[PDB]
């Protein structure tokens, strides 16, 4: 069940999020601090 | 009866590229010595720019089942979908593979596709999967069928990437449809007869003089002329010509009388052509138009009705024989005949004349694979070394 | 096992080691006692 899942999520790479998608994504770490930024900013975090 | 593609046959892998809302067919190409990385050269613009199929042709080595290949890696059939094929580059003799390295121009998952000396390892083997729902695993591979390839080692798809500024081939999980068109079949080839893509020598009636270019004095502007010389020139690499047909598919079929073809000097890479002054002159690949670079062999010098026969998808009849057959060459449009000046290391110039001399017979002598490969390597080294010298001079 | 080695290599291709190290290197903000004597509790449902 692990091999099938990894093959399917790698056949469809958009499952990995925009950061790890790889057509110009910033990266896992960069998205990590970006989500930190969003977490501190109230406008991007809540509906407002 | 629809043909089925098979090993020991020579094929080109074609993929479609949609640029400016227009589809351009491209064959997977890779120059053996030098750049191991594969690339694409246009095959849709054959009229304006000749395609170099010598680096686009591949040979199917073996088609083993998944179980058999796994077992043997642990240690004239018929293709079926679900097999793994071994593609060997006809010119270089090296095998297509996933290089396991990545330029990472788009993403980190995709790897580069190149050529490998050694077959051992799962990189060289590529599994054929049916890209059409009308095809199932175990079905016979069709000539007109469209294919998708999966690498055994990487489990990526042979993918043409539009994301790069230039069209590129990479092993990616995105899949791209690859159409494979036959060039020739080895079994049906007849020994001693001219076929498309051969490297050959144009030998005059006496065998003594051969059509060639001036000796190398480091100037292409003066190398561009063509004439007849004899002696060591016959065994040298300046008198080797490649007869390239005008059709992309079945280009390795037996050449027929009155068949349009283009001649390319192997050492210089320029294509034989006719200028407005009715004098032959070599010109570059980019501006080698079909209306200036196309010639036809004819059995008799007199104006027999050549006619038009519909081109067929097969090896065909062996109308021209090496040495035995006597050929007469003319331009397709003007119809003049290639002939000597009649004014003579003969160093007699060759001209394009309407009625031509009586002794304009040129036979055909086939060159060996080693000698053709040496000339190709010579040209590919001259180009690179001249680039290097020009860079140092700048 | 060839398949297992392959899956591990693919996973390392998906996730660079440096990104893992950086995300591990990112630290937390911890609650502090306010001036009245109450420890301000940063809501972790809105934080790392």
């Amino acid at each position: 069940n692990a091999n099938v899942v990894v093959r399917l999520l790698i056949r469809r790479p958009e499952c990995f999020g925009p950061a790890l998608r790889g057509e110009g994504g910033n990266g896992l770490l960069a998205a990590m601090e970006e989500a930190i930024k969003i977490a501190e900013d109230p406008s991007r975090d809540g509906p407002s | 009866e629809i043909q089925f593609l098979r090993t020991d046959d020579e094929v080109v892998l074609q993929c479609t590229a949609t640029i400016h809302k227009e589809q351009q067919k491209l064959c997977l190409a890779a120059e053996g010595f030098g750049n191991r990385l594969c690339f694409l050269e246009s095959t849709s613009n054959s009229k304006n720019v000749p395609p170099d199929l010598s680096i686009c042709t591949f040979v199917l080595e073996q088609s083993l089942s998944v179980r058999a290949l796994q077992e043997m890696l642990a240690n004239h059939r018929t293709l079926l979908y679900g097999h793994a094929i071994l593609l060997r580059h006809s010119y270089s003799g090296m095998y297509l593979c996933c290089l396991s390295t990545s330029r990472s121009s788009t993403d980190k998952l995709a790897f580069d596709v190149g050529l490998q000396e050694d077959t051992t390892g799962e990189a060289c083997w590529w599994t054929i999967h049916p890209a059409s729902k009308q095809r199932s695993e175990g079905e016979k591979v069709r000539v007109g069928d469209d294919l998708i390839l999966v690498s055994v080692s990487s489990e990526r798809y042979l993918h043409l990437s539009y994301g790069n500024g230039s069209l590129h081939v990479d092993a990616a999980f995105q899949q791209t449809l690859w159409s494979v068109a036959p060039i020739s079949s080895g079994s049906e080839a007849a020994q001693g007869y001219l076929i498309g893509g051969d490297v050959l020598r144009l030998l005059h009636g006496h065998m003594d003089e051969c059509l060639t270019v001036p000796s190398g004095e480091h100037g292409e502007e003066q190398r561009r002329t063509v004439h007849y010389e004899g002696g060591a020139v016959s065994v040298h690499a300046r008198s080797l010509w490649r007869l390239e047909t005008l059709r992309v598919a079945w280009s390795g079929s037996h050449i027929r009388w009155g068949q349009p073809f283009r001649l390319r000097h192997v050492t210089t890479g320029k294509y034989l052509s006719l200028m407005e002054d009715k004098n032959l002159l070599l010109m570059d690949k980019e501006k080698a138009d079909v209306k200036s670079t196309a010639f036809t062999f004819r059995s008799s010098k007199e104006k027999l009705d050549v006619g038009v026969r519909k081109e067929v998808d097969g090896m065909g009849t062996s109308e021209i024989k090496y040495g035995d057959s006597v050929c007469y060459i003319q331009h397709v449009d003007t119809g003049l005949w290639l002939t000597y000046q009649s004014v003579d290391s003969i160093q007699r110039k060759a001209i394009m004349h309407h009625e031509g001399h009586m002794d304009d017979g040129i036979s055909l002598s086939r060159s060996q694979h080693e000698e053709s490969r040496t000339a190709r390597v010579i040209r590919s080294t001259v180009f690179l070394f001249n680039r290097f010298i020009r860079g140092l001079d700048a | 096992k060839g398949e297992a080695i392959r899956i591990r290599s693919i996973l390392r291709s998906l996730i660079p080691l440096g990104d893992l190290v950086g995300v591990i290197s990112i630290a937390f903000q911890m609650p502090t006692i306010a001036k009245d004597g109450n420890v301000v509790e940063p809501d972790m449902s809105a934080g790392f």
